[PDB]
C-alpha cells in the first residue's frame, strides 16, 4: 500500500496542478459529461500504460545503450576512451579533477 | 546463411522464443539421443527394433530417456568428456 | 526419415551437473581396450583393424555397425571406448590448483596444516562461497613449514594434546615446465643444518598422499566427494574420443584424409607403448624418466597447445597441431560460431530497390526465391481444396508444390512424381507450398543494433528478380542503397507464424521504445513534395484533383467541396490533402509567429482531421516528440497509421510526377 | 559382422534398384516409386576444396622445428630431440633413400612422376637377401 | 510440499491479459483450427485460422485457462474469459 | 562410380566438349578416371562401370553460355592437361551496382519505355535519371560542372 | 564508542573484540570531521526491527539471499554500527516519482 | 507377489481430442495402457483400483505441439517378483536342457545344472519331464518352484529356479 | 551515493553529445553494476568471478578456464538462463516464456 | 549418486527390497507404510475393482464362481484391451487355483484376527500367500519360518488359520 | 561486452527487476512501472513563476 501510494507521486502532484478547479474552470468550460468522459479515458489509458510483465528489460537497454557509442568524436578526456574507463574502472583516472563549491 | 550473435540478442528482445526454438532446432541439426540420468552419461545403446536400452557401466534397464538436442551441444559433451568432464539429470530437485 | 520412433518417455533438460571421472567408471562406460596405434587396411586392403577406427565403436560412413547398435550414421552418438597407461600425469587444466593443494596438506602424513585450533582459520572455516574459504587456506597454509603432530598449546589454558600425524616437513615447492620440485629445509641437525634435496614429484606420490585425505577435509577444500576427488584430477586411464568428433574426411582422390585429434592419439599410443617396453625391459634409469616425461608431455600437448611457451610442439608440415582451446576459443571456436549463433534454413539475399506504391507491412519478394523456398501447411477440411488444386499446379507455376508429407515419416518429392494426378490429400497430413502472398515473414539486415532491424512483413510477390520495400522504414533499417544485402527467414509452425506477425510486424514497431520518441517517417522526396504542395499560394485543377481522390484507396465516394469557385472550381493542396487524413486529429504548434493569422505562415493547426492553415514541414510532420505520427498512434490505433503513410505517400508522388522538381548551378551562383 | 549396407527400396524390389542421387538436396530416390531412402548426404568434393603417404607407409612422418610464441632454449632442444626416435623406424632409412633419389632426379632434372616411380621401386622390395645391401647407390640406380 | 498453489481468490496478478499470452491463445486456437478440433463461434465462409481465431477471441467463448508463475515455483489459474481482453 | 545427373552427351570421343555449342549450368564438360592399378581394378567392391570414381566437373550450376576454343597442352612433367573458356553474354538488368566519376553508386530502380520517357522539344531522351538528393548531402559540384 | 588522536598498534586491536555481547567501535577525527548525511547526494537511511525484516521477508517471498548487499566497512555503514543481519531501508529521491522504497542487507 | 501402492503415472493426449467428455477418454487411456503392461521397477502389473474419485485435475499444453499431457495418481495391483519363495505355478512348455514354468506373468526356466541328479529324468517323453515320485508336467502342472531370482533386465523379463530342495518340485 | 555519482558522470560523459535516452535504461545498468556491495566492472574476471551460472559465464571468452574451475568445484546451473535454454534447445522462460498453457476439462465442458 | 550401490540380497528373512521400504510418504504428505497382500485376498478384491469398472462402462455407454470369471474377465478384458494378456489370464489362474481359501469370509475373519494380533505385516503376508497347513514342514521349507517365529504359536495360529480355508 | 553483461534480467509477474537467480535490482522497475513507450516531454505547471502568480 506504501508502495503504490507512493510510486505515483510525480504523477498526482502533476495532475492536481492541470485540474485544479479554478483554472478549469476558467479556461477549459467542461460540461458534466466531459468531465466524467475525460477522467475515464485518463484512467484507462494509465492501465494500458503499465509495464507489460515478461519484457526484457536490460537487454533493451543494453541497446538503447549501445546505439548512440558508434557516433562519437575522438583538455578534459571525453569520448570513446573515458567511456571505456568509467565503464570498466581501472583504478586510475587520467583526469584527478574534483570541484569545491 | 549465418546467423549471429546480434540476431539472437535483438530476437531476445523481441521474445519469440518458440520461434528461436523452432529455427535452432529445424533449421540446423534436430537431433535424438537416449541417457540414463542415473549415471547422467551419453553412453546409453539402444536396440531399437527390439527395445532394448541397456545401460552399460550403470546396469540399469529403467532410467531410459530421450531429449532433443543439438548435435552441436553433443559435439561439445562428447569432446568434454573426452576433456576429464558432466552429468545431465532430467528433473529439478532443490526447489 | 521418420527417424526410429521409440517407447522412451521424452522430457527436457532441467538441471546440469559438473565433475570429473573416476577412472574404474569410465573403464566401466568404456568398450574398446585399443592396442593398436594404426587403424586402416588390415595386410594392407581394408576394414580397418581391431585397434582404432570403429572396431567395436560407432561407425565410420554409410555403414550397419554403430558397435552393432544399427544406428547408421545419423542416430549414432558415437560409442566409447578406453585406453591404458603405464604411469600417471599432471594434467595443464588443474596445475595451479595441484600446486596450491599440495602446497596446503602435508605429505608422508595426509593431514591439514590447520585443524581448529587458530581461530582465524575456524573462521575461514566458518566463511563458505565456495572458493574464498579455499584462498583463505591457501594463503595461511604457505607458512609453518613443518607438519607437526603436537601443535595446539592454546587450545587448553596451557596445555599440549596430540593433534597431527606426523613430524615431517613440508619441501618448498617451486614450479618448472611441466613438472613439480620440492627442496625439504626440515633441519633436524643439531646446527641449523639448511640442506634442502631437489626431488622430482612423483605423480604416484602425490596420487597416493591424496588417497589418503579425508572426506572432510575434501569438503574444506571445496571438493564433492561424489563428484570431485583429486586422485581424479591425476589422470590415469584416458578415455577416448568417437570417430564423429575427429572424422575422416575421405580426401576425395584416395585418402580417408585423418585429421588431427585421431592422428595426435596415434602419437599418444605411440609413446605409451614405447614407453611400458622400456619399463618392462632393463631400464638404465636414464632415458625412462625423460620418455616418461615425454609422455605427459604429449598428452599436455594433445590436451591443449596454449600452454606457457617453452614448447610449441607441432606436427608436419609447417601448421601446429590444432588442439582444444585452439577448437573452443572466441570467433567460431565451436561455442559463438556454433551455439548462440550458427548457420540456418530458409534463407534469402538479394539487394533492394524502393518503391512508393507498396505499404509498410507488405514486402516485395523475387518468384524465383517464392519458388525455391517453402512453407509447411496442414490438411483441414477447410484448405483441401485450395491445396489440391495447388498440388495438382506441379512444382513449378508459380502457385506451387515441391513436398508431400502423409502420416508417417514420409516425404514424397513431386518433380520426379509419375503418378502425379493421382494422390487424393488425406486429412491429418502436411503439404509443403511455395509463398503464396500475404504471408508473415521475418527481416533481417546486418549488423543490427537495437530494437528496430527485426520487422515482420507481409508479402506481394514481384517479378523482375530483387526485393522491393516501403521508402518509409529506410534510416531505421539504416541503410541507403548502395548495394547492402538483406536476410530473410521463414517460419515453419504457427506458433512461431503467429508470434512474429503479432509482435514484430511494423505497426506496434512505430515509435521505438529505446528514445521515447517515435523514429518512423515519411523521408526526403515526398517530404520536399509535401512542403511544395502545403504553400498558399499554389492551387490545382479538376483533372489533378479527381486522379489523386481516386488515388487514395479509402475515399468515401465524397469529392470535397470547391474551395474556391469563380470562374473554375480550385482547390489547394491543404484541402486534398485533408482528404488523406483521417478524421478527428488535433495538433498545435504556435512557435514565434503564429497570431491566428500567420503572417509569417508558420505553425500548425488540424481540426477534425482538416488542414485549416500552416505549412508542412518535417519539424511537424515528421519524426518529432509531439509528432503527428506520435498523435494518430497513440489515439486512434496503431495500426490505421500504415494505411496514414500509404495515403500520403501516394498522393505526394503522384501530384509531384506531374509537377516536377530539381535543383542546378543556379542555386548555388548569387 | 559382413560390414555391409545394401540399399534398396522397400516398395519395388525389382532389382538392386535403379536408384539416383539429388546431391543439390542430398538426399537419395528410387527413381521408379519416387520415395526417399535416406537423407543428409555428406560432401565429396569440399574436403578437396578444403585443404606422399603410400611411400611413406602406414606410420606416417613427421618434421619438427620452431615458431614465433616460442623459446630458442627449448627448440634447439627438440631440434637435438627430433633424432631420438628416427632408430625406432627404417622409415628414417627410407627417408634417407627418398632424399637421395630426390637428389638424384633433380640433380638430372627428372620431373616429379619419375621421382615418385623410383619411390615406388624402393618402397616395392626395399628388403630382400637378394638386396643385400650392394653398396646402398646400386639399389637407387 | 505446500500444494504449491493459490486459491482464485486474492490473486495479486494484473486483470488484464497481455500481448504475449494474448499470442499465445491466438496461435494455440490455429493450431486447433489447424486439426480440425470443433469450432464454437459461427462460420461466416472464412478459412482463414487466425481469422477463425481473432473472431472467436471478440466474441469471448475461448474455452481455455491460463497459468501464471511467480519466482517462489507456486502458481495462479485463470480462464480466459474473467479476463477482459482490453490491450 | 557415382554418376552425376550430367546429361553426358555433350561431349565427344576423347572427352571433351567441342566448342561453339550452348551450356546450361549443371552440364558436364570433362571427364576422369581413377587409375589405381593396384586395388582390384574394375573387379573388386563395383560394378563395371569400370574404375571411374568420376570426378567430372560440372560448370557452376547457375550461368549459362557458349563454351568456345578448347585448347590442350602437356603440363610441366608431361601429361594431359585441359582449360575450357565458356563465353556468356549478360545484359544489364535491375540488380547493378553502378556508380559515377564522383562516388555515385547504387542500383536501378525500373526500366520504362520511351513512350512514358520525359522528353523535350528536340525528343532527346535520357539514358538515366537519378535523385537530386544526391547533390546537396554529397556536395558534388564536380559532377555538375562535367556535364 | 572511541576516538584515536592517530594510529592504534594492533596489540590493541587484538583485544578490541573482546567482552561479548559488548562491542567496541574507533573512529577518527579527520574522518567524522563531516556529517556524511548532510551531503546532499547520500540518501536517507534508517534501521530496521527483526520483526519488520521477518515481515518483508514473508512479504516479497525471497529468502535472505537475493537480496542486495551493503558492505560492512561502508562509512554509512560505520555510521550507522549495524552489524550483520541487519536489513537497511532506503528513500531516495528518484525522477519518476520522487520517493522510492528500496532495500540492503549487512554483509 | 501381489501387492497394492499409490502410483503416479503421466500420459498425454492429442490435441483432436478436445471434446466435451474427455475425462472419460482419459479415463478409458488409462485402462489400456495401464493393463498388460510389465516394469522392470515393480514386475507386472495387473490391474486398476479405485476407478471412481480418480484425480486428474489439470494438465499442461505442449508449447511446441497442440498435445496436452496429464498425470494420475491411482491405487492399482501389481505382481512384484522377489528371490528365495516357493510357488506352486503350472508349466506350459518344456526343454530337454530344462522345463519352462509359467508362474503367472513369468517363464521360470531352471537350468541343466539346477535339477538335482535324484529326479529320474527320462529323455523319451513328450514333453521332456523330469519325475521321480508325482512331479509330473501335466494339464495342471503344478510344481513347487523357488524362484531364487528373477533377472529383470531390458524388457523381457526371466525368472531364474531351481527345485533343489526337500519337498521341492514335487507335490 | 557512488551510484548518484556514477549516473551523474556516464550521463555527462553521453549526453556530451547524441543526447538522449530515457532515464531507467542508465539506471538500471548503473545499478546493476553496483548491487554487490562495491564497484565492479564488467570484465572477463570483474562480474564474472561471481556466484553465477557457468554457461553465461563461459559464454565470456574465459573459456577453458572458466569450464575446468567448473568441472573441478562440482556445482549446478538451474537452467533458468537464456544462454542454457538456448544451447540445450528449449524455450526460455522469457516474454513468449514467462508462463504456462494450461487445459481445463471443466471450463470445456463449461463452455461447450 | 556415487552409484548409489546399496547391495541386498532379497530374502525371506526380513532382508527387503531396495525400494519396497516399509516407510515411504505419500501424496497427501502423510507417512504411507509399506502394503502386501495375499493371494487369497488379491483374488478376492480384484473382483471388486472389475465389476465396478464393468457397471462403469456400463453407465458410460448409458450416458467364488471363478468358473464364470476365468472366461467373464477374459470377455471383459477383451472388450476393452485386446487378446495379449493372456499372461494376466494366467496370473488370475495363479490367484485363484492355489489361493489357500476360496470364499471372502474365512479370509476376513483371518484379517480380523490379524488386526488385534498385530503379527509382522511382510511375514503373514507370505503366510497368506503360501497354501501349507502344519509349522513344522513349513519352517523345513522356508527357514525364515524356521528363524523368525517360534513353532508352538506358530502352529496355534496356524489350525486357526487353516480351519477356515477349504482344503483342496 | 555490455550486452553480454546484461543477459538475463527479467521483470516477473511481481513488478519487481530480478536475474535468472531472482537477484533484485528494482523493487519497482524504473521507480514507476511505466514502459518505454509512454513518453513525452511535457511540463509540471507548478514550480515556475511566481508566488504571487502562482497564487493568481
Ligand atoms: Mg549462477
Ligand atoms: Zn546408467
Ligand atoms: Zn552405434
Ligand atoms: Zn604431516
Ligand atoms: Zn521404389
Amino acid at each position: 500500500q506504501n508502495a503504490q501510494r507512493d510510486a505515483v507521486t510525480l504523477f498526482c502532484c502533476l495532475l492536481r496542478s492541470r485540474l485544479a478547479t479554478r483554472r478549469v474552470l476558467q479556461e477549459y468550460r467542461l460540461t458534466k459529461q466531459a468531465f466524467d468522459w475525460v477522467l475515464s479515458n485518463i484512467e484507462a489509458q494509465f492501465l494500458r500504460s503499465v509495464v507489460h510483465p515478461g519484457e526484457m528489460v536490460g537487454v533493451l537497454a543494453a541497446q538503447s545503450i549501445g546505439e548512440p557509442a558508434t557516433q562519437m568524436t575522438l583538455k578534459v578526456t571525453s569520448g570513446v576512451p573515458r567511456l571505456k574507463e568509467i565503464l570498466n574502472v581501472a583504478k586510475n583516472m587520467k583526469t584527478p579533477s574534483l570541484t569545491v563549491y | 546463411l549465418r546467423f549471429g550473435e546480434m540476431e539472437r540478442d535483438c530476437m531476445i528482445a523481441h521474445g519469440a522464443a518458440s520461434f528461436l526454438k523452432e529455427r535452432l532446432m529445424e533449421a540446423s541439426d534436430a537431433f535424438r539421443v537416449h541417457i540414463c540420468g542415473i549415471c547422467g552419461l551419453m553412453t546409453v545403446i539402444a536396440k531399437l527394433n527390439h527395445n532394448q536400452f541397456e545401460c552399460k557401466g550403470c546396469d540399469n534397464k529403467i532410467d531410459i530417456y530421450q531429449i532433443h538436442i543439438p548435435y552441436a551441444a553433443k559435439l561439445l559433451f562428447q569432446e568434454l568428456m573426452a576433456m576429464n568432464i558432466p552429468r545431465l539429470y532430467t528433473d529439478r530437485s532443490r526447489d | 526419415v521418420g527417424q526410429q520412433y521409440s517407447s522412451a518417455p521424452l522430457r527436457t533438460v532441467k538441471e546440469v551437473q559438473f565433475g570429473l571421472f573416476s577412472p574404474e567408471e569410465v573403464r566401466a562406460i568404456s568398450v574398446a581396450k585399443i592396442r593398436f596405434p594404426e587403424t586402416m587396411d588390415e595386410t594392407q586392403t581394408r576394414a580397418k583393424i581391431g585397434g582404432l577406427n570403429d572396431p567395436r565403436l560407432g561407425s565410420i560412413d554409410r555403414n550397419l555397425k554403430c558397435q552393432t547398435c544399427q544406428e547408421g550414421m545419423n542416430e549414432c552418438p558415437g560409442h566409447f571406448g578406453h585406453i591404458d597407461l603405464a604411469k600417471p600425469v599432471f594434467h595443464v587444466g588443474f596445475i595451479a590448483k595441484i600446486k596450491k593443494v599440495c602446497e596446503c596438506v602435508c605429505m608422508h602424513c595426509g593431514k591439514l596444516l590447520l585443524d581448529e585450533h587458530n581461530e582465524l582459520m575456524r573462521q575461514a572455516l566458518a566463511i563458505k562461497d565456495s572458493k574464498k574459504r579455499f584462498a583463505a587456506i591457501w594463503t595461511l597454509c604457505k607458512t609453518k613449514m613443518v607438519c607437526e603432530t603436537d601443535v595446539p598449546s592454546e587450545d587448553d589454558p596451557t596445555q599440549l594434546v596430540s593433534r597431527g600425524g606426523c613430524g615431517n616437513t613440508q619441501p618448498t615447492i617451486r614450479k618448472d615446465g611441466l613438472k613439480l620440485v620440492g627442496s625439504w629445509k626440515k633441519d633436524r641437525a643439531t646446527g641449523d643444518a639448511d640442506e634442502p634435496e631437489l626431488r622430482v614429484l612423483s605423480t604416484e606420490e602425490i596420487l597416493n598422499i591424496f588417497k589418503h585425505i579425508s572426506v572432510k577435509d575434501f569438503t574444506s577444500l571445496g571438493f564433492n566427494e561424489v563428484f570431485s576427488r583429486p586422485e581424479w584430477m591425476i589422470l590415469t586411464c584416458l578415455p577416448v574420443p568417437p570417430p564423429p568428433v575427429r572424422p575422416s574426411i575421405s580426401f576425395n582422390e584416395s585418402q580417408r584424409g585423418e585429421d588431427d585429434l585421431t592422428f595426435k592419439l596415434a602419437d599418444i599410443l605411440k609413446a605409451n607403448i614405447s614407453l611400458e617396453t622400456l619399463e618392462h625391459n632393463g631400464a638404465p634409469h636414464h632415458a625412462i624418466e625423460e620418455a616418461e616425461s615425454l609422455l605427459q608431455f604429449h598428452v599436455a600437448t594433445y590436451m591443449d597447445n596454449d600452454i606457457a611457451g617453452q614448447p610449441q610442439a607441432l606436427q608436419k608440415s609447417g601448421r601446429p597441431v590444432k588442439s582444444i582451446r585452439a577448437r573452443l576459443k572466441g570467433k567460431e571456436g565451436r561455442i559463438r560460431g556454433n551455439l548462440m549463433g550458427k548457420r540456418v534454413d530458409f534463407s534469402a539475399r538479394t539487394v533492394i530497390s524502393g518503391d512508393p506504391n507498396l505499404e509498410l507491412d507488405q514486402v516485395g519478394v523475387p518468384k524465383s526465391i517464392a519458388k525455391t523456398l517453402t512453407y509447411p501447411e496442414v490438411v483441414t477440411p477447410y484448405n483441401i481444396d485450395r491445396l489440391t488444386q495447388l498440388v495438382r499446379n506441379g512444382p513449378n507455376e508459380h502457385p506451387g508444390a515441391k513436398y508431400v508429407i502423409r502420416d508417417s515419416g514420409d516425404r514424397i518429392d513431386l518433380r520426379y512424381s509419375k503418378r502425379a494426378g493421382d494422390i487424393q490429400l488425406q486429412y491429418g497430413w502436411k503439404v509443403e507450398r511455395h509463398i503464396m502472398d500475404n504471408d508473415p515473414v521475418l527481416f533481417n539486415r546486418q549488423p543490427s543494433l537495437h530494437k528496430m532491424s527485426m520487422m515482420a512483413h507481409r508479402v506481394k510477390v514481384i517479378p523482375y528478380s530483387t526485393f522491393r520495400l516501403n521508402l518509409s522504414v529506410t534510416s531505421p533499417y539504416n541503410a541507403d542503397f548502395d548495394g547492402d544485402e538483406m536476410n530473410l527467414h521463414v517460419p515453419q509452425s504457427e506458433e512461431t507464424r503467429a508470434e512474429l506477425s503479432q509482435l514484430c510486424a511494423v505497426p506496434l514497431q512505430i515509435v521505438s521504445p529505446q528514445s521515447n520518441k517515435p523514429c518512423m517517417g515519411i523521408v526526403q522526396d515526398t517530404l520536399c513534395g509535401i512542403r511544395k504542395l502545403t504553400l498558399r499560394d499554389t492551387f490545382i485543377e479538376l483533372d489533378q484533383v479527381l486522379n489523386m481522390l481516386y488515388w487514395v484507396p479509402d475515399w468515401d465516394g465524397v469529392i470535397p467541396t470547391p474551395a474556391i469557385i469563380k470562374p473554375k472550381p480550385l482547390w489547394s493542396g491543404k484541402q486534398i490533402l485533408s482528404v488523406a487524413i483521417p478524421n478527428g486529429i488535433h495538433l498545435q504548434r504556435f512557435d514565434e509567429g503564429t497570431t491566428l493569422l500567420s503572417p509569417k505562415d508558420n505553425g500548425m493547426l488540424i481540426i477534425d482531421g482538416q488542414i485549416i492553415f500552416g505549412v508542412v514541414e518535417k519539424k511537424t510532420v515528421g519524426s518529432s516528440n509531439g509528432g503527428l505520427i506520435h498523435v494518430v498512434t497513440r489515439e486512434k490505433g496503431p495500426q490505421v497509421c500504415a494505411k496514414l503513410f500509404g495515403n500520403i505517400q501516394k498522393v505526394v508522388n503522384f501530384w509531384l510526377l506531374h509537377n516536377g522538381f530539381s535543383t542546378g548551378i543556379g542555386d548555388t551562383i548569387a | 559382422p559382413n560390414l555391409n549396407i545394401v540399399l534398396t527400396c522397400p516398395e519395388c524390389k525389382v532389382y538392386p534398384p535403379k536408384i539416383v542421387e539429388r546431391f543439390s538436396e542430398g538426399d537419395v530416390v528410387c527413381a521408379l516409386c519416387g520415395l526417399v531412402l535416406s537423407d543428409k548426404l555428406v560432401d565429396t568434393r569440399s574436403e578437396w576444396r578444403t585443404f606422399n603417404p603410400l611411400l611413406d607407409g602406414n606410420n606416417l612422418s613427421t618434421r619438427i622445428g620452431k615458431g614465433e610464441t616460442t623459446d630458442m632454449r627449448f627448440t634447439k632442444e627438440l631440434n637435438k630431440a627430433q633424432g631420438k626416435n628416427v632408430m625406432d623406424k627404417k622409415d628414417n632409412e627410407v627417408q634417407a633413400a627418398f632424399a637421395k633419389i630426390t637428389m638424384l632426379c633433380d640433380a638430372a632434372e627428372l620431373p616429379k612422376i619419375v621421382k615418385d616411380c623410383a619411390k615406388e621401386a624402393y618402397k616395392l622390395c626395399h628388403d630382400e637377401k637378394t638386396l643385400k645391401g650392394k653398396s646402398m647407390e646400386s639399389i637407387m640406380a | 510440499l505446500k500444494e504449491k498453489a493459490i486459491p482464485k481468490d486474492q490473486r495479486a496478478t494484473t486483470p488484464y491479459m497481455t500481448k504475449y499470452e494474448r499470442a499465445r491463445i491466438l496461435g494455440t486456437r490455429a493450431l486447433q483450427i489447424s486439426m480440425n478440433a470443433p469450432v464454437f463461434v459461427d462460420l461466416e465462409g472464412e478459412t482463414d485460422p487466425l481469422r477463425i481465431a481473432m473472431k472467436e477471441l471478440a466474441e469471448k467463448k475461448i474455452p481455455l485457462v491460463i497459468r501464471r508463475y511467480l519466482p517462489d515455483g507456486s502458481f495462479e489459474d485463470w480462464s480466459v474469459e474473467e479476463l477482459i481482453v482490453d490491450l | 562410380l557415382r554418376m552425376k545427373h550430367g546429361t553426358y552427351d555433350k561431349l565427344d570421343d576423347d572427352g571433351l566438349i567441342a566448342p561453339g555449342v550452348r551450356v546450361s549450368g549443371e552440364d558436364v564438360i570433362i571427364g576422369k578416371t581413377t587409375p589405381i592399378s593396384p586395388d582390384e581394378e574394375e573387379l573388386g567392391q563395383r560394378t563395371a562401370y569400370h574404375s571411374k570414381r568420376d570426378a567430372s566437373t560440372p560448370l557452376r550450376s547457375t550461368e549459362n553460355g557458349i563454351v568456345d576454343q578448347v585448347l590442350v597442352t602437356t603440363n610441366q612433367d608431361g601429361l594431359k592437361f585441359v582449360k575450357v573458356r565458356v563465353r556468356t553474354t549478360k545484359i544489364p538488368q535491375i540488380g547493378d551496382k553502378f556508380a559515377s566519376r564522383h562516388g555515385q553508386k547504387g542500383t536501378i530502380g525500373i526500366t520504362y519505355r520511351r513512350e512514358d520517357m520525359p522528353f523535350t522539344a528536340e525528343g532527346i531522351v535520357p539514358d538515366l535519371i537519378i535523385n537530386p538528393h544526391a547533390i546537396p548531402s554529397r556536395m558534388t559540384v564536380a559532377h555538375l560542372i562535367e556535364c | 564508542i572511541f576516538v584515536y588522536q592517530n594510529n592504534i598498534t594492533p596489540s590493541a586491536m587484538k583485544l578490541v573484540p573482546s567482552i561479548p555481547p559488548a562491542t567496541i567501535e574507533t573512529f577518527n577525527e579527520a574522518a567524522l570531521v563531516v556529517n556524511i548525511t548532510h551531503h546532499e547526494l547520500v540518501p536517507k537511511h534508517i534501521r530496521l526491527s527483526s520483526d519488520e525484516k521477518r515481515e518483508l521477508l514473508k512479504r516479497y517471498r525471497l529468502k535472505e539471499s537475493q537480496l542486495p548487499r551493503i558492505q560492512r566497512a561502508d562509512p554509512v555503514a560505520l555510521y550507522l554500527g549495524l552489524k550483520r543481519g541487519e536489513v537497511v531501508k532506503i528513500i531516495r529521491k528518484s525522477e519518476t516519482s520522487g520517493r522510492y522504497a528500496s532495500y540492503r542487507i549487512c554483509m | 507377489m501381489f501387492f497394492i501402492k499409490d502410483l503416479s503415472l503421466n500420459i498425454t493426449l492429442h490435441p483432436s481430442f478436445f471434446g466435451p467428455r474427455m475425462k472419460q477418454y482419459l479415463k478409458t487411456k488409462l485402462l489400456e495402457e495401464v493393463e498388460g503392461s510389465c516394469t522392470g521397477k515393480f514386475g507386472y502389473i495387473l490391474c486398476v483400483l479405485d476407478y471412481d474419485n480418480i484425480d486428474i485435475q489439470r494438465g499442461r499444453i505442449l508449447p511446441t505441439d497442440g498435445s496436452a499431457e496429464f498425470n494420475v495418481k491411482y491405487r492399482a495391483v501389481v505382481f512384484k517378483p522377489f528371490k528365495g519363495e516357493v510357488v506352486d505355478g503350472t508349466v506350459v512348455s518344456c526343454s530337454q536342457h530344462g522345463f519352462e514354468v509359467q508362474v503367472g506373468p513369468m517363464k521360470v526356466f531352471v537350468t541343466k545344472h539346477l535339477m538335482p541328479q535324484d529326479l529320474t529324468f527320462n529323455a523319451g517323453s513328450n514333453p521332456p519331464s523330469y519325475q521321480s515320485s508325482e512331479d509330473v508336467i501335466t494339464i495342471k502342472s503344478r510344481i513347487r518352484v523357488k524362484i531364487e531370482g528373477c533377472i529383470s533386465q531390458v524388457s523381457s523379463i526371466h525368472a531364474i529356479g531351481s527345485i533343489k530342495e526337500d519337498y521341492l518340485g514335487a507335490i | 551515493a557512488g551510484r548518484a555519482a556514477l549516473y551523474k558522470e556516464v550521463y555527462n560523459v553521453i549526453a556530451s553529445d547524441g543526447s538522449y535516452v530515457n532515464y531507467r535504461h542508465m539506471a538500471l545498468l548503473v545499478d546493476v553494476m553496483t548491487t554487490q556491495g562495491g564497484l565492479t566492472s564488467v570484465t572477463r574476471h570483474g562480474f564474472n568471478r561471481s556466484n553465477t551460472g557457468a554457461l553465461m559465464r563461459c559464454s565470456f571468452e574465459e573459456t577453458v578456464e572458466i569450464l575446468f574451475e567448473a568441472g573441478a568445484s562440482a556445482e549446478l546451473d538451474d537452467c533458468r538462463g537464456v544462454s542454457e535454454n538456448v544451447i540445450l534447445g528449449q524455450m526460455a522462460p522469457i516474454g513468449t516464456g514467462a508462463f504456462d498453457v494450461m487445459i481445463d476439462e471443466e471450463s470445456l465442458v463449461k463452455y461447450m | 549418486r556415487l552409484k548409489k550401490v546399496e547391495e541386498e540380497e532379497n530374502a525371506a528373512t526380513l532382508q527387503l527390497g531396495q525400494e519396497f521400504q516399509l516407510k515411504q510418504i505419500n501424496h497427501q504428505g502423510e507417512e504411507e507404510e509399506l502394503i502386501a497382500l495375499n493371494l487369497s485376498e488379491a483374488r478376492l478384491v480384484i473382483k471388486e475393482a472389475l465389476v465396478e469398472r464393468r457397471r462403469a462402462f456400463k453407465r458410460s455407454q448409458k450416458k467364488e464362481t471363478r468358473e464364470k470369471e476365468l472366461e467373464s474377465i477374459d470377455v471383459l478384458l477383451e472388450q476393452t484391451t485386446g487378446g495379449n494378456n493372456k499372461d494376466l489370464k494366467n496370473t488370475m489362474q495363479y490367484l485363484t487355483n492355489f489361493s489357500r481359501f476360496r470364499d471372502q469370509e474365512t479370509v476376513g475373519a483371518v484379517i480380523q484376527l490379524l488386526k488385534s494380533t498385530g503379527l509382522h505385516p511382510f511375514e503373514v503376508a507370505q503366510l497368506g500367500s503360501l497354501a501349507c497347513d502344519t509349522a513344522d514342514e513349513a519352517k523345513t521349507l522356508i527357514p525364515s519360518l524356521n528363524n523368525k517365529i517360534s513353532d508352538d504359536e506358530l502352529e496355534r495360529i496356524l489350525k486357526e488359520l487353516s480351519n477356515l480355508e477349504t482344503l483342496y | 561486452r555490455l550486452v553480454k553483461a546484461l543477459e538475463d534480467i527479467m521483470v516477473h509477474y511481481d513488478n519487481t527487476t530480478r536475474n535468472s537467480l531472482g537477484n533484485v535490482i528494482q523493487f519497482i522497475y524504473g521507480e514507476d512501472g511505466m514502459d518505454a513507450a509512454h513518453i513525452e516531454k511535457q511540463s509540471l505547471d507548478t514550480i515556475g513563476g511566481s508566488d504571487a502568480a502562482f497564487e493568481k
